[PDB]
This record gives structure tokens, C-alpha cells and sequence, in this order.
């Protein structure tokens, strides 16, 4: 349950990631990419190698649902409806996953916002993104 | 895996109770039912909308005995799951790309089959012996996973 | 979400149990303990040994709180209202080990139920197991 | 836990400009807000009502010194981190009751504690190397529990 506390803290958070937002959405995925390699499971037609531009265009529209889940805060399930079906009916991406990617834009953010990612937001960027991978995993069954 | 000789020897003396084909087509169609995100590996067997669809899928059953069957084999080598599974960890990576938090649901879900399939003689310590030889099975499933 | 089909299913299984709930409360936790030692953890002021009182006391409190919530299927979070704040502020058991209940109790359903734990039913209880679980953490954070 | 020869590097690279005093009050402090169940076991240390409170509590600046001090130990010993962290297992399981989840998300937290400080010079191998070293270091401190 997010605060207004943590809807001030995100808010203010992904505002200084701002146009930067796509290609920080690539570097949290070549993060987890390295760091758990299970999750290339789901990306077997990709070209993962550094620099890959499926892995900077599949960045661009993480990174722009974000912005959309950012900007909904208020009413998530709603604003991400679309991806929710698609995730829970055609992806079929095992909930352990959210984690992990959650995990790796927590680093991403806190490597790129030195000043921002003081202890407050980074427990309210990690409850949003726990909200998030919440909500994308709501239809599944 | 590091089973004591008594663990070791309750979980062979129920397996010889166990009909790999009966037991293998239950665990996976309740797999493929209770977490649905698992039927994603498996459209080529056709229709899985419903429960009754899966529980009756011949391919669903066939594959399920295939599965069990590797497992059984395992039991054999509880010692060494690792070099057992070690060709297996590679093809579920490397071919069928499959997630191996996968082998964890199933181990969960066969070890409610057997407790569905004996009733009390599953006891907690029986459990507990199961728990273990599940665990060491799906990490040995992904050992060779890059 | 718990569908219509979800609530008659859980309803149908949990009379089934009926008088048991308690013995069958108590017997999920042993398993728990045996099974998934790091359990034991939060129980340090427990004999836990085979039977022992405390550990049929805890079970009958666990079975009659999950009887409670069968009853409230439509209004968990109010039902459930003192367990909820307990747990998120005093006894502050990580969510992790929700999970290892769970499956612990599902496997002591199995094995006492085998005309009811039905494929359907199997899913509907882990289901209901799994949204009384995020009930009880709700208030963590 | 096998680190590849330029992961090592990377590894004892990065630590030798870790100021563990500092990163270790950092990382604890952090555990303590961010998942604040985890304060169960502090109840002596005082308030740690809020983020502020906690930061600044010299409490919790001391045990984080000596928790990241043992974890310093055991990048000496990559190659036994079961045997170094043995005693310390043992008197977590059994004195301090501490379920072994925590060391887990402490190493996380401790993850994006040095993504933080060292900016763009944690780079995705270097964390990648890291994300092994405190798994393995997790596994290690978890290895004697029963
Ligand atoms: C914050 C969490 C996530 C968000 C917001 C998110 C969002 C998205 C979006 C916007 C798309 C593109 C949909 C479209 O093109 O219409 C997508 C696709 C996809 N996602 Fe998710 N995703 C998330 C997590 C994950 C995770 C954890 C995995 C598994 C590791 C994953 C696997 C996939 C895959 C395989 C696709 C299809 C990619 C393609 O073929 O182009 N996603 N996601
Ligand atoms: C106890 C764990 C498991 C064992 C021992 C096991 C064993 C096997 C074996 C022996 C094969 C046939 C390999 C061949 O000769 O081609 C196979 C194939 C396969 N397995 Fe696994 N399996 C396990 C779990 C899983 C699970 C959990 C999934 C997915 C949810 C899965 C997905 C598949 C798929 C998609 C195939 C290929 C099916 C086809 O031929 O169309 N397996 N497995
Ligand atoms: C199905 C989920 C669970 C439910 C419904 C549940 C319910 C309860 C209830 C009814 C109580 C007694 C409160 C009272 O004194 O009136 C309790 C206490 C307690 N629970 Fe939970 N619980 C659940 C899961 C867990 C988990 C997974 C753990 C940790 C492994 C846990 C640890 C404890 C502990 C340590 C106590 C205090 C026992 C004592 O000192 O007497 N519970 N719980
Ligand atoms: C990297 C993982 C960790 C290491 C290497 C570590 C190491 C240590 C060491 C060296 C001590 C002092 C033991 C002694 O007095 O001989 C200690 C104590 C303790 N640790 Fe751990 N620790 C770790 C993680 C954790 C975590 C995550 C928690 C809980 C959130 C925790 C809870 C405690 C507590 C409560 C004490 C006793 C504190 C006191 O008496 O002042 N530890 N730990």
C-alpha cells in the first residue's frame, strides 16, 4: 500500500530519470540478464549480446510503462490493464521474475541518482515496483 | 543430496507403491491446472482451457510418465543427482528454454499427489525426505543452466 | 481473485474438515517444522517436538483463524484485522514463510481429503491459501 | 563459490575502496527501512520509528560494522566461504534465531548500497560478480541450520 509519502517519493524520483527513462530500462535489463541468467529464458529470440538493440527497444517500452504506472499511480490496474492481460495470458512469465528485474532497476536508479536514492525513496521505489509487478501478475489465475 | 540412510529408505520403500504412469500424468496436469502460466511451454498438445481438458490431455499423460520416469531414475542416484540430470539441465536451458523455478512448482505439486495417492502413510518425516530429494532434483535440473 | 467457483470449492473442503480443523492445524505445522527447518526459527520458545502442547494449542488457533476467514471470504481484510496487525508489527515473520505454511497445509488437506482434493478444488485452495497469506502481510510496509 | 578469474578482479578491485564502517552502517540502515520487519530483532537498539531515526542510530552504524567486518573475512576465502562461516551459521540458527531470508535481502541491499556510492564504475559485471558473492556468502551463513 503505497503513501502519499511514497507516491511524492516516486513522483519526484522518476522525474529526474526523466528522458533518460528508456535507456535506464536497457541497462537494468542487461543487469539482469548478467546477474540471473534464468531470466534469458523468456528471451530467446532476442540478440542479448552488450548494446543489442532489441534489449534497447524492449527498454524504451518498459521504461515508458513505468512512466504510464507513474503517472496513474492513483489507479495502476486500470492504466496498465493491456500489459496485466498480456503478461498473465500470452508472456505466462513466472512471478519470481518481477523481482529480479525490480531488483536490477533499484540498482540502475541508485547508480544513475546519487542525490535522490536516499534511504526513504528507496523504499518507496521499492514498494512501487512491488505494487507494479503486483498488478502485472494479477490475471494470471 | 544429504539424506540420512533412514530417509533414504522411506522414500524408496514408498516409491516401489508408486505407479509412475497413474502418478506422472497427475502431477503434470496439476501443474498445468493450479499454476496456468505453465501451459505456456506446451500448446503444441493441443487444448488446455480447462481443467477437464488438461486432466484428459493424452499428451498431457504421455509426457507425464516421460517426466517421472527421468525422476525415478534419479532416485537411483541420490548420491550424484547432479551427473544424473547433468544432459537434461542442458536441453531444458539450451532447447526447450525452460524457467527452472518450473521444477519447483512441480516439486510442490508431486509432493501433494503422493500425499493425495497414500493418505496417512505420507507422514511429515516421509514428507520431509520428499521435500529434500524435490529440491535436490530441481537443482541438479538447473545446474547447467548460463 | 477468488472467483464464485473458488468460494464454493474452498467452502466444500473446509466443511469437509470440519471438527478436524484443529488436529489438521496442528499436523500442517509439524510438517512445516520438519520439512522447512528455517521455520523453526520463530518459534525458539516452542517444544516441538511430536505433540507436544504448544504445538497443538498454535494449530487449533491457525485452524479456527483460517475458519474464520473461510466464513469471511468476501471481508478478509476486516475479519482478519487483528492477525493482519500482529503479524506486520509484532511477530514480523518475513512473507517467505506464508508460502511454506501453505503448501504445508494444502499437502495435510491431500492427505485427509481424497474423494474432495479434486484438480479444481486443489487450485482453489492454494488460491485462497495464497490471498489469505497477502492479507496477513498487507500491513508489513 | 567459482568466480571467474576477471570477476575475482573485479571483486578485490572494488572492496579495496570500500570503506567498510561506512557501507556497513549504510547497508544495515537500509535493511532496517526498507524492509522493516528485519528491525525484530534490534527491539535493544532503540526507536527505529523512522528512516531518519534509524540512519543515525550509532546502534545500528556499530553492528553494521561488524557484520560487513566477517563479510570483509570471507572475500579471503571464496574458495571455503562454508567452513569460514561455519561457527557464525550455527550461532545464528541457534542463538540468535535469525531466519536466514535476512541474509539474503541484506545482500541486496547491500548491492545497491555500492551501486550508489561507486556511480557508473559498477558496471553489469561488476554487479553481476557481486550478486555471486553475496548469494554465496548467504548460502554459506545458512549451510548449519536444522
Ligand atoms: C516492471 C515489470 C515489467 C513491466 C512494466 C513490463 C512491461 C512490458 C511491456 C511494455 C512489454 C511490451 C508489450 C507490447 O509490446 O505491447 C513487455 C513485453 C515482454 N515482457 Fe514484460 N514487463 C515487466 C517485467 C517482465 C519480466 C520480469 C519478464 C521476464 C523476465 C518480462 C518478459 C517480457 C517478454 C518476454 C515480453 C515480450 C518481448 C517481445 O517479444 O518483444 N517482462 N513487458
Ligand atoms: C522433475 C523435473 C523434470 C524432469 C525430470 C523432466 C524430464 C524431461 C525429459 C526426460 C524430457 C524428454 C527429453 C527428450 O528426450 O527429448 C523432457 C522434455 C520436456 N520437458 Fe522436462 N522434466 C521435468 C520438468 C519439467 C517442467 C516443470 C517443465 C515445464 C513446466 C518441463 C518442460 C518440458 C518440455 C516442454 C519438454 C519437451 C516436450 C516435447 O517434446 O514437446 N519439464 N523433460
Ligand atoms: C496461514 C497463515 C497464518 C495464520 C492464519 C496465522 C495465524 C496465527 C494466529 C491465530 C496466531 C495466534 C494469535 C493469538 O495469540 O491470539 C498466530 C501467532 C503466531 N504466528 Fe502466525 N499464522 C500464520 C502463519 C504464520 C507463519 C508462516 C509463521 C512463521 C513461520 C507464524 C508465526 C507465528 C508466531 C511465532 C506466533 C506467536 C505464537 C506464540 O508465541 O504463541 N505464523 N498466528
Ligand atoms: C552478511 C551477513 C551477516 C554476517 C557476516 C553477520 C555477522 C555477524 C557477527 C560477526 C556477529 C557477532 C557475533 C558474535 O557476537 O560473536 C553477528 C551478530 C548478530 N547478527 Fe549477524 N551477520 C550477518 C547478517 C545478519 C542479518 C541480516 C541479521 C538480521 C537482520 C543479523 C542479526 C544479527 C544479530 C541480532 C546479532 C547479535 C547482535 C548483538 O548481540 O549485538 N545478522 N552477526
Amino acid at each position: 500500500v503505497l503513501s502519499p509519502a511514497d507516491k511524492t517519493n516516486v513522483k519526484a524520483a522518476w522525474g529526474k530519470v526523466g528522458a533518460h527513462a528508456g535507456e535506464y530500462g536497457a541497462e537494468a535489463l542487461e543487469r539482469m540478464f548478467l546477474s540471473f541468467p534464468t531470466t534469458k529464458t523468456y528471451f530467446p529470440h532476442f540478440d542479448l549480446s552488450h548494446g543489442s538493440a532489441q534489449v534497447k527497444g524492449h527498454g524504451k517500452k518498459v521504461a515508458d510503462a513505468l512512466t504510464n504506472a507513474v503517472a496513474h499511480v492513483d489507479d495502476m490496474p486500470n492504466a496498465l490493464s493491456a500489459l496485466s492481460d498480456l503478461h498473465a495470458h500470452k508472456l505466462r512469465v513466472d512471478p519470481v521474475n518481477f523481482k529480479l528485474l525490480s531488483h536490477c532497476l533499484l540498482v540502475t536508479l541508485a547508480a544513475h541518482l546519487p542525490a535522490e536514492f536516499t534511504p526513504a525513496v528507496h523504499a518507496s521505489l521499492d514498494k512501487f515496483l512491488a505494487s507494479v509487478s503486483t498488478v502485472l501478475t494479477s490475471k494470471y489465475r | 543430496v544429504h539424506l540420512t540412510p533412514e530417509e533414504k529408505s522411506a522414500v524408496t520403500a514408498l516409491w516401489g507403491k508408486v505407479n509412475v504412469d497413474e502418478v506422472g500424468g497427475e502431477a503434470l496436469g496439476r501443474l498445468l491446472v493450479v499454476y496456468p502460466w505453465t501451459q505456456r511451454f506446451f500448446e503444441s498438445f493441443g487444448d488446455l482451457s480447462t481443467p477437464d481438458a488438461v486432466m484428459g490431455n493424452p499428451k498431457v499423460k504421455a509426457h507425464g510418465k516421460k517426466v517421472l520416469g527421468a525422476f525415478s531414475d534419479g532416485l537411483a542416484h541420490l548420491d550424484n543427482l547432479k551427473g544424473t540430470f547433468a544432459t537434461l539441465s542442458e536441453l531444458h536451458c539450451d532447447k526447450l528454454h525452460v524457467d527452472p523455478e518450473n521444477f519447483r512448482l512441480l516439486g510442490n505439486v508431486l509432493v501433494c499427489v503422493l500425499a493425495h495417492h497414500f493418505g496417512k502413510e505420507f507422514t511429515p518425516p516421509v514428507q520431509a525426505a520428499y521435500q529434500k530429494v524435490v529440491a535436490g532434483v530441481a537443482n541438479a535440473l538447473a545446474h547447467k543452466y548460463h
